[PDB]
């Protein structure tokens, strides 16, 4: 049969970048969901000493 | 020595050499705007006074 | 979002490029710019991901920029004028100001660099608007004020363009990136034309709009977005990659696949006004293009890629999408070539 | 042209450095992006009652106004990345360089 | 047409149609705990629209006849091989859960889907939050590898984010030394070949993850296997809740829109599980997947689009 | 000349004052919905003058145009959630 | 280029004096060719929705060939006017500056050298 | 029948079809009718015929 | 253009540190352009890093333009033709050579000629027949 | 100065105009540009534009800043920045103070300030004209035309802020 492409011809073109370089090293590919995780979690919980201590989300408890 | 050497490295790889180095860093920016919009400061003014596009 | 008013953000969208071109007033030109800018927007944020939101604060920040630069492009005009009708510019420092600030609108020159990013960030649907709807309304003000651009100015942002736009498609993997590479490149290939023969640039704009339409719903029907992605779908949808390799092709220029017609339509306009120089780097750097262009073409049905097993599940069901227009979009966008002297008709 | 004009026409000029020269902060620039269409409003005044061109007042009024939507539009956009990142902090707004 | 735009334009919504009896039940529990047939019981009871339990040739059971299709053909994998041969060359072990996780996948979106038009609950056997703990219980003894569970909840995260999480689990408990003597009164010869330390592993990632990583998405509604025999008790509790928890009861019909977008396109629903990540036991050369998709084309009926098979007796081809 | 005089002596005279008596995304939601709801206002603060044109009926057709739009604006708003704060 | 003549309304396809030119027979090479191409959209459209591409459905590719040759006759037209006009306004020009083509004088080859360079 | 389900596609949607011949049969009838006039006004409008 | 004009008005062979004066200005004036996109597009590290990128940008962009005026303008009288396309070319491996030992690596040196070299008899050639890169639209 | 009244409102136009544009933090950006925006009007209401000056009083100084130092109020830095914690803030006010009071004093000279255009920077006042406005005012005959010769400009403007208000609340709904 003829050659066919195998694994190894895949991760060439397989890379974050096609041609790596140092500059380009720690480059990652991109999410497959097109999406980055999620961070911590920006909630500003304050909680205010009403003594009474109690938490808000901006606007409720 | 001249057919699989030096006719391959002259042209062929060269080329293939010189165009690989252009597009590494064509292809590498850093992704910040505050480096783009930058580059785009000296572009506006580079462009109306020293190539002297105004004149 | 709710497709009513996704329907409507849109519609407008078309409204706002619509206005760009059907109104003789400067201040209109404007209105319709960031009426645009407004409705597009949401949809690049349509998804609703980090990334989205990345793209389209870069999409904003160069857009917003570039109009309110268009204005004083415009005051100053008025200043030396009185003149608010979209003709001949009267002030050469407005007119090179302008031209900055239609060309980031287009992203030719380094402006470009929010053209891969954007691309990458955004969905694949909305990606097909912003390469190919929102790219008239800068082109036709420079249609209507052609004469009187600056030539130096206007040629140096094109071959930066296509030098530019050449090279940066050799290095990327995501099928996005090289996609907004290469409309870099065709960018300044029509806008290179333009100064000598609008209709060149309109020719070149039209087919350009078709592979850039062609290949994008075909990447929506692979689902796929990077390169490896576009390798497994040759088991499932042989067919649809075999396609995909004809405007490949077609893109790169090569006869009789129409999309040589308008680099040699540009080739032919440039050396009538004796400029020889111009067409050849312009068409010797077409073959950057065509470069990752064939390496495109390598992984996708030339040499069939490994697949997964889960690939089997594929197999049983078929498309649910529509995908209209496409099998005219792939048929004009390939064979048009015996009918070049169709160019008569945008005269 | 009058000196008036060469004032306002620097007050660009900066005001367009000013947001072209990128600093930390997402939203200095925000305010610069806005403030430049100031300029361009308030000359766009001068000309205007300079000439006594009365139907061209139709222009300071509505260059602003749609200048208000992308300013809406502005900062809509930038509590989006103080919510997925913290501050707007536009170094950190690199998440697109893949 | 279906919710596309314009189903969605002239009104159709889909909250009408939800009504009490739409919960999604995930009756689980052990290896063969005999949670398949309490959820016959729980779905005739509240009348919900039952789901097998997912396996290899599910999906085959889906398109065409509904006909189970020949395991070279889809799937290529074997639990029984996986069952005999403990730690194979040929990749059986990781390539059964895989294509196992992709067989709930759809089995999932199926769910939904029926949901979604009918507004009528549905229950689900070992719904695909489930199948992590079989998957790294099978790493625990050796039967995949490390570089194996990378692409799996690779898959994972890819896929079922979003989706939504169930709204009712039931476990039933059953013990280790009753299920470990239970496997010989089955009789199956395949599964007697079930090493104790498989089964220990799987119970055991089951309580302390299973039903805590999903319990702030829906509650926990523990049943032993005493209580499951009893299914008047556990009918009783399942509508004794509203299950505040999650992000089900928040939503309305503008997601509703995009959740039938997706699992109405079932192409959609498991384009993400082919990720290009070229794991061993998975990747499949071109010369084998040429060869095997050959054989698929001249199959009945999927040599063309469904309904345009003159070979199945599909008339009127000229003009339809 | 009176305009700035007026407004000089005020700064100072408040200028004095306080140097001797020392020296002896809901919230952001109604913001911009605000602002969005303000430029239209600067649209029809010119109506007064615009009463006294020669054509009164496209005036009045247009004056109403806007404020039905207003209506609109704020009538869509209201229903899509908008208006109310994200508890 | 055209676009700006006089008498020049726009957003029209067909000018009413372009009708004074011999319109395209039905069997003019290039609208058979329009014809080829919509034919060969059927093909695609078969293809790309995996149907028997050769008779899957003969009212598809009908309206592909018809609509094609539809937008052709008139895009023919159109051409066949904008070349007309293009050679039309320069015979108005030719006579109109007759001072800037004066007609060289013609001397046959018995009087012009052309300096013969042998081929060695 | 092989399929557990009908196909969207798989019956002849009889007024879809039927309007499709009724797009051509007006679209060529327009179009033979379009090109007579046509040439029979260029005829007499040089004076040809 | 003043300085493309400082160098063009120049008579070829004539006035060499005229022309080497006005060749280096170019050549400094360009890798001032590029040294400045460099920064720009690279931010380096602290202004001292920025400045020793600039002045290498520069020196060896001078450098280049310094000796290859120098070179042409010497190649022009000493061989008394000034309108030798090659005049140029021997000031591309000048120019080139230049570019191979800044770099330290004669392998950049070597194919720095063929282009260079090539570009730098190009333009002399398009200053002797006329040929116009950026034409005013004529047709 | 009583006879370049206008310029010293022009002057201070554009330093507060450098100051906010320096990238200070931006509560203070928000006064750099508010004096600049107040002063500005000035300059418009010397001219005669009664309105347009009130106007923008309106909108932007009492409209745009107050949602906007109300965005500020939520980001909070905890660092909030004042002019000495970087220099490079006090380098580009010092420097908006040099070239501002560079070429105004080369503006004091022979008046041949020529960067990029041709400025003459006489007295501003002599620009204005002889012709008396009557009864009507012509600022005020402008605007009011805009509903009975601007057709056009109220559709797309009243379109475009139902659009913005739509567009507004569907890209901060998060979907
Ligand atoms: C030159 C020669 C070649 C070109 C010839 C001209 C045709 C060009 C377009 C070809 C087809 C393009 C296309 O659809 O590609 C597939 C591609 C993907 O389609 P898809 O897979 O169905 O997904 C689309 C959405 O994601 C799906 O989202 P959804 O599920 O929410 O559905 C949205 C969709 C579904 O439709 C609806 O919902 C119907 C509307 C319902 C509400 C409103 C009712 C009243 C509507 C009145 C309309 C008038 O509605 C719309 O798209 C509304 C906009 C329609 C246009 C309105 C214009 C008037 C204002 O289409 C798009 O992405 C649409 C982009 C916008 C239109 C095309 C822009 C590109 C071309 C511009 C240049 C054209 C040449 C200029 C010279
Ligand atoms: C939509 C509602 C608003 C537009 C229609 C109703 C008002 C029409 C009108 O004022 O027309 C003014 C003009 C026609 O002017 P006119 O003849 O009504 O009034 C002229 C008045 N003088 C002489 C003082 C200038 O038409 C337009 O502005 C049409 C704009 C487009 C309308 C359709 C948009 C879609
Ligand atoms: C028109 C301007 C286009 C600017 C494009 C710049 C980016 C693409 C090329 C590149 O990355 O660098 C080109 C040039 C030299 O870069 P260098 O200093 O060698 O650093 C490389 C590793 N970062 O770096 C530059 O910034 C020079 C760009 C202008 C060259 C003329
Ligand atoms: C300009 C230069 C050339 C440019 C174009 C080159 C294109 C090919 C280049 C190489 C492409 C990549 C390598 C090969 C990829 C193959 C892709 C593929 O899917 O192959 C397998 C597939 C199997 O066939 P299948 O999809 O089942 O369809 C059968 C027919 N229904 O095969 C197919 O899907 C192919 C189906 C083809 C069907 C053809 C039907 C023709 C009908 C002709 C009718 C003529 C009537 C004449 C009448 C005359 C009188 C009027
Ligand atoms: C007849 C009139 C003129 C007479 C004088 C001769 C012409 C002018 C002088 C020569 C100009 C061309 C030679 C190159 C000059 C710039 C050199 C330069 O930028 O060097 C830095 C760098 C190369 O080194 P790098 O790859 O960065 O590796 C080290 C990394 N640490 O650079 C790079 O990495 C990027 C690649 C080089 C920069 C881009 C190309 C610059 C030159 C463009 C053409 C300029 C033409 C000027 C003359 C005609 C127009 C006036
Ligand atoms: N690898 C893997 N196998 C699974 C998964 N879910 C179910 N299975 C297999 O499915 C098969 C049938 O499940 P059993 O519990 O043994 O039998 P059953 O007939 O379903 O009985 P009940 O569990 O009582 O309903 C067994 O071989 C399981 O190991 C999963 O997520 N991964």
């Amino acid at each position: 049969r003829q050659w066919q492409p195998d694994v190894e011809w895949a991760e060439q073109f397989g890379g974050a970048v096609m041609y790596p370089t140092k500059e380009t090293a720690h480059w990652k590919p991109p999410p497959w969901n097109d999406v980055d995780p999620p961070k911590d979690t920006l909630v500003s919980n304050l909680t205010l000493n009403f003594r009474l201590v109690m938490e808000l989300s901006g606007e409720m408890v | 020595l001249l057919d699989l050497i030096w006719l391959e490295t002259i042209l062929p790889k060269t080329t293939s050499f010189i165009q690989m180095k252009m597009s590494i860093m064509v292809s590498n920016q850093k992704g910040l705007i505050k480096l783009y919009f930058l580059s785009f400061l000296i572009t506006i003014m580079i462009s109306m006074t020293l190539f002297n596009y105004h004149e | 979002m709710n497709p009513i008013i996704y329907t409507t953000l849109i519609m407008t969208v078309m409204s706002g490029t619509m206005l760009v071109m059907i109104s003789s007033h400067w201040l209109l030109i404007w209105i319709g710019f960031e009426m645009n800018l407004l409705a597009m927007i949401p949809v690049l944020m349509k998804n609703f991901n980090p990334r989205a939101t990345e793209a389209a604060t870069k999409y904003f920040l160069t857009q917003a920029t570039a109009s309110m630069m268009l204005m004083m492009a415009i005051i100053i005009n008025l200043l030396y004028s009185g003149q608010w009708t979209i003709t001949k510019m009267f002030n050469p420092v407005a007119m090179t100001m302008m031209t900055m600030a239609l060309a980031m609108k287009l992203g030719l020159s380094p402006f470009h660099f929010w053209v891969p990013e954007v691309t990458q960030g955004i969905s694949l649907q909305a990606g097909l608007l912003l390469l190919t709807w929102q790219k008239l309304a800068p082109l036709s003000v420079l249609c209507q004020i052609s004469q009187s651009i600056n030539p130096n100015l206007m040629l140096t942002m094109a071959m930066l363009s296509i030098l530019i736009g050449g090279w940066g498609g050799l290095n990327q993997t995501q099928l996005r990136k090289i996609m907004a590479y290469s409309s870099i490149a065709h960018m300044g290939w029509m806008t290179a034309v333009l100064p000598y023969n609008t209709t060149m640039t309109i020719l070149n704009l039209l087919i350009y709009i078709t592979m850039t339409l062609a290949m994008f719903m075909l990447l929506i029907h692979s689902s796929a977005t990077t390169t490896l992605s576009l390798s497994h779908t040759w088991n499932k949808m042989p067919v649809i990659t075999s396609l995909m390799m004809v405007t490949l092709l077609s893109m790169g220029g090569l006869p009789p696949l129409s999309g040589f017609m308008p680099k040699w339509m540009i080739i032919q306009e440039m050396t009538k006004n004796e400029s020889i120089i111009m067409p050849t780097l312009m068409a010797m750097t077409a073959l950057l293009n065509l470069y990752f262009y064939m390496r495109l073409a390598y992984s996708s049905s030339l040499t069939m890629f490994p697949s997964t097993n889960n690939m089997k599940m594929k197999w049983q069901f078929e498309h649910t999408k529509q995908m209209k227009l496409l099998p005219t979009m792939i048929v004009l966008s390939t064979l048009v070539l015996p009918m070049t002297p169709a160019l008569s008709s945008l005269n | 042209m009058p000196l008036v004009y060469m004032n306002i026409i620097m007050a660009f000029a900066i005001a367009l450095a000013g947001l072209l020269m990128y600093r930390s902060h997402l939203m200095s620039s925000l305010l610069c992006l806005e403030g430049m269409m100031l300029s361009l409003f308030i000359m766009s005044t001068l000309i205007i009652l300079n000439t006594h061109f009365t139907l061209a007042n139709m222009m300071p009024i509505i260059l602003l106004v749609f200048a208000a939507c992308e300013a809406a539009l502005g900062l809509s956009l930038l509590v989006m990345v103080s919510n997925t990142y913290g501050t707007d902090y536009v170094q950190n707004l690199n998440l697109l360089q893949c | 047409l279906q919710y596309g735009p314009l189903a969605f334009v002239l009104g159709e919504r889909t909250t009408r149609k939800l009504t009490e009896t739409s919960k999604v039940i995930t009756v689980d529990g052990n290896i063969c705990s005999g949670k398949g047939r309490l959820a016959r019981e729980i779905a005739e009871k509240l009348g919900l629209r039952h789901f097998p339990e997912a396996g290899i040739h599910y999906a085959d059971s889906t398109t065409g006849d509904g006909k189970p299709l020949d395991v070279q053909l889809s799937g290529n994998c074997s639990l029984e091989k996986f069952y005999d041969d403990p730690k194979s060359n040929d990749g059986n072990s990781y390539r059964l859960q895989s294509w196992l996780y992709a067989s709930r996948l759809l089995q999932y979106a199926d769910a939904l889907e029926h949901l979604l038009s009918t507004g009528q609950g549905v229950v689900l056997e070992r719904s695909i939050y489930s199948d992590f703990v079989f998957l790294e219980a099978m790493y625990r003894q050796g039967f995949i590898r490390k570089q194996c569970v990378e692409h799996y909840n690779e898959v994972k995260k890819v896929t079922a984010c979003e989706y939504l999480p169930p709204h009712v689990v039931v476990y039933v408990d059953v013990p280790v030394p009753e299920i470990q003597s239970r496997i010989q009164k089955k009789g199956n010869p395949h599964e007697m070949k079930i090493t104790a330390a498989y089964l220990q592993d799987i119970e055991n990632a089951y309580k302390k993850t299973f039903l805590p990583e999903m319990s702030e998405k829906c509650e926990v509604l523990q049943y032993s296997a005493r209580e499951a025999e009893d299914a008047e008790k556990v009918v009783e509790d399942i509508e004794y809740l509203k299950c505040d928890k999650g992000p089900w009861p928040d939503q309305d019909d503008r997601t509703f829109h995009r959740l039938r977008m997706l699992v109405q396109n079932k192409l959609e629903v498991l384009n993400y599980t082919t990720i290009p990540v070229y794991l061993p036991e998975i990747t499949i050369g071109a010369h084998q997947s040429d060869r095997v998709f050959q054989k698929f084309t001249e199959l009945p009926g999927r040599k063309y689009s469904p309904g345009y098979n003159e070979d199945v007796g599909d008339k009127w081809i000229w003009l339809k | 000349m009176n305009i700035m005089l007026t407004l000089l002596t005020n700064v100072t005279l408040a200028s004095l004052l306080v140097l001797i008596a020392f020296w002896l995304m809901k919230f952001f939601l109604v913001a911009i919905t605000f602002l969005l709801f303000d430029l239209e206002i600067a649209l029809l603060l010119p109506l007064p003058w615009a009463s006294q044109t020669n054509n009164l009926k496209t005036m009045l057709t247009m004056a109403l145009f806007l404020l039905i739009l207003l209506a609109a604006s704020l009538a869509y708003e209201w229903t899509q959630k908008g208006l109310e704060w994200a508890e | 280029m055209m676009s700006g003549r006089p008498g020049r309304v726009p957003l029209q396809f067909l000018p009413n004096e372009a009708r004074s030119l011999p319109p395209p027979k039905l069997t003019d090479p290039r609208l058979v060719y329009m014809g080829f191409l919509g034919y060969c959209s059927g093909l695609i459209d078969n293809a790309i929705r995996r149907r028997p591409v050769v008779s899957a459905g003969l009212h598809r590719q009908l309206l592909y060939v018809t609509s094609f040759v539809f937008f052709g006759y008139y895009l023919l037209k159109r051409q066949d006017y904008m070349y007309a006009l293009r050679d039309h306004d320069m015979f108005a020009y030719v006579k109109s500056h007759p001072e800037d083509f004066p007609e060289k004088d013609k001397k046959t080859y018995g009087e012009i050298l052309e300096e013969f360079h042998p081929v060695r | 029948k092989f399929y557990i389900r009908e196909p969207p596609h798989g019956s002849p949607d009889w007024l879809k079809v039927g309007l499709t011949l009724g797009t051509s049969v007006f679209l060529w009838i327009y179009l033979i009718k379009q090109h007579k006039e046509d040439v029979l006004e260029y005829k007499r409008r040089n004076g040809l015929e | 253009k003043t300085l493309l004009h400082k160098y063009s008005d120049i008579p070829e062979g004539t006035e060499c540190h005229r022309k080497a004066y006005a060749s280096t200005s170019i050549g400094g004036a360009t890798g001032l352009i590029v040294s400045a996109y460099s920064i720009a597009l690279k931010p380096p590290a602290s202004f001292l890093e920025g400045v020793a990128r600039t002045g290498r940008y520069t020196f060896t962009s001078a450098a280049i333009g310094a000796i290859f005026g120098l070179t042409s303008c010497i190649s022009a009288q000493v061989r008394e033709k000034p309108d030798d396309p090659l005049n140029y070319f021997i000031g591309g491996c000048a120019g080139g050579l230049t570019l191979g030992a800044r770099t330290r690596s004669y392998g950049i040196g070597a194919a720095a000629c063929a282009y260079m070299g090539l570009t730098a008899a190009l333009v002399k050639m398009g200053q002797l027949e006329g040929w116009q890169v950026f034409a005013e639209p004529k047709v | 100065m009583t006879m370049y009244i206008a310029f010293i409102l022009s002057t201070i136009f554009v330093i507060g105009f450098v100051g906010f544009s320096s990238k200070p933090s931006p509560i203070y950006g928000g006064l750099g540009l508010i004096v600049s925006g107040g002063v500005g009007c000035g300059i418009v209401l010397n001219f005669g534009g009664s309105f347009l000056g009130l106007m923008v009083f309106l909108i932007y100084l009492g409209g745009m800043l107050v949602v906007f130092g109300y965005t500020t109020a939520m980001a909070t830095e905890m660092y909030p920045e004042v002019w000495v914690s970087n220099k490079t803030v006090f380098g580009a006010f010092v420097s908006g103070l040099m070239m501002e009071f560079c070429m105004v004093y080369y503006a004091l000279k022979e008046e041949e300030v020529e960067i990029i255009f041709k400025f003459n920077g006489l007295g501003d006042w002599v620009i204005y004209d002889t012709g008396d406005s009557g009864f009507f005012s012509e600022e005020a005959m402008g605007i009011a035309a805009l509903y009975s010769y601007g057709t056009w400009l109220v559709i797309v403007t009243g379109w475009s802020l139902l659009i913005g208000v739509v567009v507004i609340m569907e890209i901060t709904r998060g979907n």
